[PDB]
RNA sequence: UUGACCUCAAAUCAGGUAGGACUACGCGCUGAACUUAAGCAUAUCAAUAAGCGCAGGAAAAGAAAAUAACCAUGAUUCCCUCAGUAACGGCGAGUGAAGCGGGAAAAGCUCAAAUUUGAAAUCUGGCAACAUUUCUUUUGUUGUCCGAGUUGUAAUUUCAAGAAGCUGCUUUGAGUGUAGACGAUCGGUCUAAGUUCCUUGGAACAGGACGUCAGAGAGGGUGAGAACCCCGUCUUUGGUCGAUUGGAUAUGCCAUAUAAAGCGCUUUCGAAGAGUCGAGUUGUUUGGGAAUGCAGCUCUAAAUGGGUGGUAAAUUUCAUCUAAAGCUAAAUAUUGGCGAGAGACCGAUAGCGAACAAGUAGAGUGAUCGAAAGAUGAAAAGAACUUUGAAAAGAGAGUUAAAUAGUACGUGAAAUUGCUGAAAGGGAAGCAUUGGAAAUCAGUCUUACCUGGGUGAGAUCAGUAGUGCGAGACUAUGCAC
RNA sequence: UUUCAAUGGCCCGUCUUGAAACACGGACCAAGGAGUCUAGCAUCUAUGCGAGUGUUUGGGUGAUGAAAACCCAUCCGCGAAAUGAAAGUGAAUGCAGGUGGGAACGCCCUUGUGGCGUGCACCAUCGACCGACCCGGAAUGGAAGGGUUUGAGU
RNA sequence: GUAGAGAUUCUGACGUGCAAAUCGAUCUUCAAAUUUGGGUAUAGGGGCGAAAGACUAAUCGAACCAUCUAGUAGCUGGUUCC
RNA sequence: GAGAAGCUCAGACGAGUAGGCAGGCGUGGAGGUUUGUGACGAAGCCUUGGGCGUGAGCCUGGGUCGAACAGCCUCUAGUGCAGAUCUUGGUGGAAGUAGCAAAUAUUCAAAUGAGAACUUUGAAGACUGAAGUGGGGAAAGGUUCCAUGUGAACAGCAGUU
RNA sequence: CGAAACCACAGCCUGGGGAACGGGCCAGGCAAAAUCAGCGGGGAAAGAAGACCCUGUUGAGCUUGACUCUAGUUUGACAUU
RNA sequence: AAACUUUCAGCAACGGAUCUCUUGGCUCUCGCAUCGAUGAAGAACGCAGCGAAAUGCGAUACGUAAUGUGAAUUGCAGAAUUCCGUGAAUCAUCGAAUCUUUGAACGCACAUUGCGCCUUUGGGUUCUACCAAAGGCAUGCCUGUUUGAGUGUCAUU
């Protein structure tokens, strides 16, 4: 019975909590799995980036809104804005967010700006090898695999 | 030390392979080193023993004696050679075993497959 | 652990007193030699053990990263130490200098003959000689659990690149070899004796400084990391209680010993 | 009377399809009590066990009728955190989530509501031909006819929109074999090194000497601890096969490519799921509190309507979403199955019940219950033959390193027993103290070191000479004889 | 070591006021046989760092050989502020105060258990400051003034 | 009164039995509400009962089997070296 | 110097259940170390020999045996038994004891055989006494049926059956 | 030919004290191998964790105008209508 | 004095502890996704020169075809019509086959090797009986076909 110094006991431990004892000892095998499927990835979408380009949003409520965070994707105003169709977004890795709206024109101009520095660093490949046409690049030659975070950070 | 993911050091599962090897297996578990003169011939280090073969013991209580290859006794790892044997009781005269790496071969019963073992062994004719 | 439901697979129950038999329970049924017999009870014979252990148990030890790498500091220092080496069983009798740094052409070695002949050179395959004598056969069940020969350790070989060193020297007996960036404490204090034999490449010894630091600038390989300071700043007590400035203040000496 | 249509039958009609099993993990239904509350009924155990239905390699969930209340976020899942918190609770025992934040992984979409109406543009089946193949086993194409279908099959659209019109813009999918490589792999091997000498031993794989290899000193085998005897271990290419426009000038060429998308001004527009939402009530459930979800029954909607905004109500604002239809990889789970690598685990009363012909023998009408049991030796060399005995056997012999290893077999404890020896004993025995008796055990002394005495032979010792300046130790050439 | 003699010695375990008990268990021997592991809490100790602390949710060297070692970002937990049911408000008159005892140190005596001056820790104590509460108190705010009080505060 | 079906008394034998209900003698009934094979139905808070809480496979004031379940025990026993 | 964890001098004191703490002894396994022990005999076991410790325990001679094992610093735990009507196994005294006595009953000769109270043949004496100790079936068993052999186990004595 | 129960260790009396009726303790009486058949005084002989009684915040069968419910049944409302 | 009893030791028993071993267990991690009316899981009965339990297999029965290896199997053999070879082997592997009676189990049953029906082909005198062989005959539902039913609704005679 209670007679000892301390808090009054308080575990949850009346249900057959063994059954549904969980342990970690695929920890460092779940690591090494996560990591060999990345490289799997990188080398199939290569030279794409692993990661697409996010946008900057400025997380709710007033414990975080002094902070920057990457959101979901871009809204159709910051890419029209950008003069990027919608349809074609996804085909060169840029994510598009219905939901999300522009209700100031700082988060839409600051994501304006993430798309032009990256359209900038883009080099799209010809659909048809070695017939350029509108939009692409006929600099090919020097594309290599680079992280989207080394060339747009999230400040 | 083994580095690959697919070799096992295990004991048991040594042990467990090796005795429970299946016939063709026990084949090449049955090896004997060529003799001086036949490895220069050959180029060959070892190979699988086989009836009719020449060998020297080089082990044991038998060790200097020579003749063929009577039979492989397979199922127990074994080698029977002609005139190594021992009395029983009775004055029969019983076969003694000696393990494939206890001789060395010193004339090898040559046919066609086992031409084409040497060669393919990266051996010479 | 052990299984979780040994033990348990059996219908026993407890026949109760007036039997004139211990209330343990027991197998019904008949016809075999288990009916009748006691279950369950840590006692009984196929019965379940006293408190069956889990996996649950805690395997691993949190250490704070401070102290661990105090601890890898405090091993590479006695690495300095020949009097630590000696105590710890290393054959440093005839090698020229302590720490004991080799030039980064080891680096690129590709054959163990040549890991072999630099540690005669250097005088530390004395050391490679006692591991290769003291190997047996282990004491006990270990044996039958993949652990069959133990042995001494030998000299510790570390390295800032790998252009063939490793494989040269991985096959010569008590021989470790690591990268300079991931000292490991495991192998600097083996049993937690302090004192490993160290063999450094140059290039390997000179980026020290820019994995450890000093006190007072932090280590370029470990962000904001100081080595640690000591509590005493000169150890030689026994200089300093038989130094000037303290026996020229102390009481006469008194009896070491008195008469009876 | 026939025919059409509708509805409804039958056939061993032509072709298909379902059931049973596996249940570790997954989606549901149904559903306890032991237990805790120091009694006990609400509560708890537990939305658990048992019972029933149904799946896959994962399942389920999922592109907001979601958060919030911010400078706002942005499908789902999982982890950390939120948090043992808000809350629930005979406010007792106990119970107990969520939004934000960080991280793993990321992917988005399909219908129904529209007049194609200058053309059912759609689909199945039969028959025929032509292709195709993990495959004579697979999978289609075209033609034709018949069915389906206007009680609606296609096409543009799915609210993020979008459609119809006004006006201005560029233009794309498939076969052959190279090199670069890549999945099953291989005639699978170029892949290294002692089986020399001595000692012990039945056996060398032991100890010693002398060597060798090492990108290989993992492990196992072999008559005892083997890197070099054997299999392997380590390292590294060349023969195929198939995915082979996946990437390259993917060349060399097929000839896809003539009419479909992108933005762009102006309009008028913009169909959006009903016994459902919602309300009451009853039961259940939840942390959800004048109802969190689910279900029954009653009532039963609307069109800037409707849902949500965690205290019932009436009103007024604001925000946010857009139900009552649908699909979807990954990150997540996995005590079943299959394959693989390990372990500070157990070591034959242990570890699975089962190391062995174990879910076996055996029990029970049945549901069910369910054991015991590993080790001769390196090799059977498993004891010829003689003799005694009806025989089983014994005794000689024999084999073996060993029979103090004989299969009733490694070692071979204790309880318990026989024989031999010793000793003691008048209704227990055992123990303690002290000695007697008998039996039995240890002193190895006076070795070392020092001096004296006897003889003996001998490169002969103290101070010095010389070879780091002053003082001290040492070795070394000679003298000191 | 055995045995003899002399003297002493009841059968152990257990519950119990009390066991040699006519209280219970125990015929014998072997092997097995009972305070564990986990989620917490509390004191004490050790170690690291310290107004901070915590690399193991994750990500990287990584492919070689890698369940280890080693490295690395943003969050977050606990701590750096309390009080109140809450809306809320939120810690220096002063050397961050005074008094008494007091460690250690310094100075004077004159050989005493001394006197004098600072005064750490800790305890007792008088105040000040923050929150709550109770006051008067010159639409909204509660500033100066107070209080026998109150708080797991400064 | 015999076969069959019972089971009164000896409070006989036996009572580590021939036997977890038997043996001897004695006794009850012996042409019907009789005795009985096989088939068939009723199953556990259920059955079945000319009723004894009887009987329901040596089990009955609620069978047997497995599971919940290592159920809980303010109670008894035990709890290992100096 | 005197493992400063050392050395040295002195004084007082000593019951203990339940209970508390400390320092030690012993066991399996892990890291380190010890030119550690070992087929010229490891481990284990026996002992009518020796030594050490207040004790837990430890060392050693002799015997047996045959393949591994230990000391020191650390790590770790399924780590120490006289008891639990404890578990499983083995084995005692009771003991050559209780007993092997229902169902009337056996005897002689021969054969066979190592061996005959129990086999077979002949002879005698008896019993069931047709609601049978006779001759068949149903249920249940499942080869028990028959011949030839055997005689370890079983036939609670025996065994040629 | 060949069990079993039972068994701390055992087994000659009187008195004393004592868990109040001892085989063992204290004081006496006494005391001689190995055994057979019987016997029923003693071993508070064996059996079975007392079935009587009490205690337990332990049950179960049964009862009832106990507490709390419940199949069923009855009456009404609403729906079917 | 023996016998007897008791203790100890040697030796011999009884028993199977101890020690050492271990093709087993347990636990962790990694990887993978594949049952069945084309008859599964499970059950029964059979199959080898000498084989009862296990493995395997199904009247093609410890197996056939095919592929690889390349001389065994082994307790006894037997087979040297083969061993410089399309060939030993209870070998490995595996893309073709065989695959009894059953079982969801499918003509109806089943404490029955019980009782039927259909098609074709054969046998015996038999287009109808009998015998044999081969192939067939369950249920629900779906698309389609054919043949129909209705005082359900119609047009034309
Ligand atoms: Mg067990
Ligand atoms: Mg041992
Ligand atoms: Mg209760
Ligand atoms: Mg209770
Ligand atoms: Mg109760
Ligand atoms: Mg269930
Ligand atoms: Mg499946
Ligand atoms: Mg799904
Ligand atoms: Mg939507
Ligand atoms: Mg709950
Ligand atoms: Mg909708
Ligand atoms: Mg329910
Ligand atoms: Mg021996
Ligand atoms: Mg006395
Ligand atoms: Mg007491
Ligand atoms: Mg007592
Ligand atoms: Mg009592
Ligand atoms: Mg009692
Ligand atoms: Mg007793
Ligand atoms: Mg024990
Ligand atoms: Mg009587
Ligand atoms: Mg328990
Ligand atoms: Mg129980
Ligand atoms: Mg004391
Ligand atoms: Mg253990
Ligand atoms: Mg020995
Ligand atoms: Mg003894
Ligand atoms: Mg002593
Ligand atoms: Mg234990
Ligand atoms: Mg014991
Ligand atoms: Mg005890
Ligand atoms: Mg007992
Ligand atoms: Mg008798
Ligand atoms: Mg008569
Ligand atoms: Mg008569
Ligand atoms: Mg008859
Ligand atoms: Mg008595
Ligand atoms: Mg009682």
């Amino acid at each position: 019975a209670i007679h000892v110094k301390g808090q009054l006991p308080n575990a949850h431990f009346h249900k057959d909590w063994q059954r549904y004892v969980k342990t970690w000892f695929n920890q460092p095998g779940r690591k090494l799995r996560r990591r060999q499927a990345r490289q799997t990835k990188a080398a199939k979408i290569a030279p794409r980036p692993v990661e697409a380009i996010r946008p900057a949003v400025k997380p709710p409520t007033i414990r975080y809104n002094m902070k920057v965070r990457a959101g979901r994707g871009f809204t159709l105003e910051e890419l029209k804005a950008a003069g990027v169709s919608r349809r074609v977004a996804s085909t060169i890795g840029i994510p598009v967010d219905h939901r999300r709206r522009n209700r100031s024109e700082e988060s839409l101009q600051r994501n304006v700006e993430r798309i032009k520095v990256y359209l900038a660093h883009l080099i799209v490949f010809p659909r048809k090898a070695g017939q350029p046409k509108k939009g692409d690049a006929t600099d090919v030659s020097g594309a290599e695999q680079t992280d989207v975070a080394a060339v747009l950070p999230i400040t | 030390m083994k580095f690959s993911r697919d070799v096992t050091s295990s004991r048991r599962k040594q042990r467990k392979a090796h005795f429970g090897a299946p016939s063709s297996v026990r084949r090449v578990l049955m090896s004997a080193p060529l003799s001086k003169e036949l490895r220069e011939q050959y180029k060959i280090r070892s190979l699988p023993v086989r009836r009719d073969d020449q060998i020297t013991v080089i082990r044991g209580s038998n060790k200097g004696r020579e003749g063929k290859i009577t039979s492989v006794y397979r199922k127990k790892f074994l080698l029977l050679i002609e005139r190594v044997t021992r009395e029983k009781a009775n004055g029969a005269s019983a076969p003694v075993g000696i393990d494939a790496s206890k001789v060395v071969i010193t004339k090898l019963h040559l046919d066609k497959d086992r031409k084409d073992l040497i060669v393919r062994k990266g051996g010479k004719v | 652990a052990v299984s979780e439901k040994a033990g348990h697979q059996t219908s026993a129950e407890s026949w109760g007193t007036g039997r004139a038999l211990a209330r343990i329970p027991r197998v019904g049924g008949g016809g075999t030699h288990r009916s009748g017999q006691a279950a369950f009870g840590n006692m009984c014979r196929s019965g379940r053990m006293f408190a069956p252990t889990k996996t649950w148990r805690k395997w691993h030890v949190k250490v704070n990263q401070n102290e661990k790498r105090y601890a890898i500091s405090s091993a590479v220092a006695a690495s300095g130490v020949p009097s630590l080496l000696l105590a710890r069983g290393h054959r440093i009798e005839e090698i020229p200098e302590v720490p004991l740094v080799v030039d980064d052409a080891v680096q690129s070695f590709q054959k163990t003959k040549e890991a072999v002949a630099l540690l005669k050179e250097i005088k530390a395959y004395r050391d490679v000689v006692k591991v290769a004598n003291s190997r047996k056969l282990r004491a006990g069940k270990g044996k039958l659990r993949n652990r069959r020969h133990v042995q001494r350790r030998g000299p510790l070989v570390v390295f800032n690149e790998d252009a063939g060193i490793v494989k040269a020297f991985r096959n010569i007996p008590g021989v470790e070899i690591v990268n300079v960036r991931r000292l490991n404490l495991l192998q600097l204090a083996p049993g937690g004796h302090l004192g490993r034999f160290v063999i450094w490449t140059k290039s390997a010894f000179g980026l020290l400084d820019s994995v450890f630091g000093s006190t007072t600038e932090a280590a370029q390989l470990k962000k904001n990391y100081f080595l640690p300071e000591n509590i005493i700043s000169n150890a030689d007590v026994t200089r300093l209680i038989n130094s000037d400035e303290i026996q020229s203040i102390v009481k006469a000496a008194g009896p070491s010993r008195v008469k009876r």
